[PDB]
């Protein structure tokens, strides 16, 4: 692309370096990306990452420069999941349609469906909107997470 | 009644229960000849009222033509017919006002 | 029944429904038509 | 019951999923004349209930 954010991402991929010269690991190299905004499921992240195993991603890193053809995959995207999706989705797996939605099935159909994700995670993710209920509102929560 | 102390949220929820009572009359009912039982032709107007009302439509039009009785000790389903289902909602009108 | 299956799978054809409040059964109609079955497989009752 | 391989716990559960959703009492009758085991399966259903 441009020059023109390329500053803030130079900043950003050197920041997280454990090195300090502009080589941070396949794992953390993804995390800056879905950091950065663009959030891709770990699936095309390995896709477009040369389809490496857990070790090669545990093992090797990656320099700036082929950082940006990396974004440039990414952006190819060009949209995720909408909005619209999560609220219906998540509307029509209450129960009984109580404008929230329990939080023990949230984190077990989390945790335990397509892309895993450990139990801490998802935890401070709906950490702090509990409420007695168990029923939070998940309207709330994913405009929030959609828009932060 | 904002003078009176009336919040805004509950004035809301006056007006859309008013409002609900109003729809109240729209409710349809069809007659078949094999047994002239109440049916819900078209319950978009239920629908309507159940969703500004707070309540499933399914089991809501599911009681309204097939009350759940109770005999002795044992729970009966019958099936409701026009008249005696117009004659429910209505006193339900006038119960809810 | 005609409320349940929109409702239970709406989420599939989500485009197919206008998003005003329509009854069940022409609802069900639509998206049924959306899904482009064959008519043998299925029918559509009076009631369900 | 599509997803899981067939069992009587899957029966069970069926019948108390339907009861749930569409309100109308669900029912169970299990048959076989005598010595078929037309026991162990009921108190197995009363268990899993």
């Amino acid at each position: 692309f441009s020059e023109e954010q390329t500053a803030e991402f130079k900043e950003a991929f050197q920041l997280f370096d454990r090195t300090g010269d502009g080589k941070i690991l396949y794992s953390q190299c993804g995390d800056v990306m879905r950091a950065l905004g663009q959030n891709p499921t770990n699936a095309e992240v390995m896709k477009v990452l040369g389809n490496p195993k857990s070790d090669e991603m545990n093992l090797k890193t990656l320099n700036f420069e082929q950082f940006l053809p990396m974004m440039q995959t990414i952006a190819k995207n060009k949209d995720q999941g909408c909005f619209e999706d999560y609220v219906e989705g998540l509307r029509v797996f209450d129960k009984e349609g109580n404008g929230t939605v329990m939080g023990a099935e949230i984190r077990h159909v989390l945790v335990t469906l397509g892309e895993k994700m450990t139990e801490e995670e998802v935890e401070q993710l709906v950490a702090g909107h509990e409420d007695s209920n168990g029923c939070i509102n998940y309207e709330e929560l994913v405009r929030m997470v959609l828009s932060g | 009644m904002r003078i009176m102390g009336f919040t805004e949220e509950e004035q809301t929820s006056i007006l859309r229960v008013v409002s609900s009572v109003l729809q109240l009359g729209n409710i349809v009912f069809k007659k078949e000849r094999n047994t002239d039982q109440a049916s819900m032709p078209d319950n978009t107007a239920a629908q309507k009222v159940c969703h500004l009302m707070g309540i499933n439509v399914t089991d809501f039009t599911r009681s309204i033509l097939t009350p759940r009785i109770k005999v002795g000790r044992d729970v009966v389903q019958k099936a409701q017919t026009k008249e005696q289902a117009d004659f429910a909602i209505e006193a339900l009108a006038k119960a809810k006002f | 029944v005609f409320q349940e299956f929109r409702q239970r799978y709406e989420i599939l054809a989500a485009n197919a429904i206008p998003k005003g409040f329509m009854d069940g059964k022409q609802a069900c109609i639509l998206m049924i038509k959306a899904l482009e079955l064959d008519p043998n497989l299925y029918r559509i009752g009076q009631s369900k | 019951r599509h997803e899981m391989p067939p069992h009587i716990y899957a029966i069970a559960d069926t019948a108390y999923r339907s009861m749930l959703q569409d309100r109308e009492d669900q029912s169970i009758l299990c048959t076989g004349e005598s010595g078929a085991g037309k026991t162990e399966n009921t108190k197995k259903v009363i268990q899993y209930l």
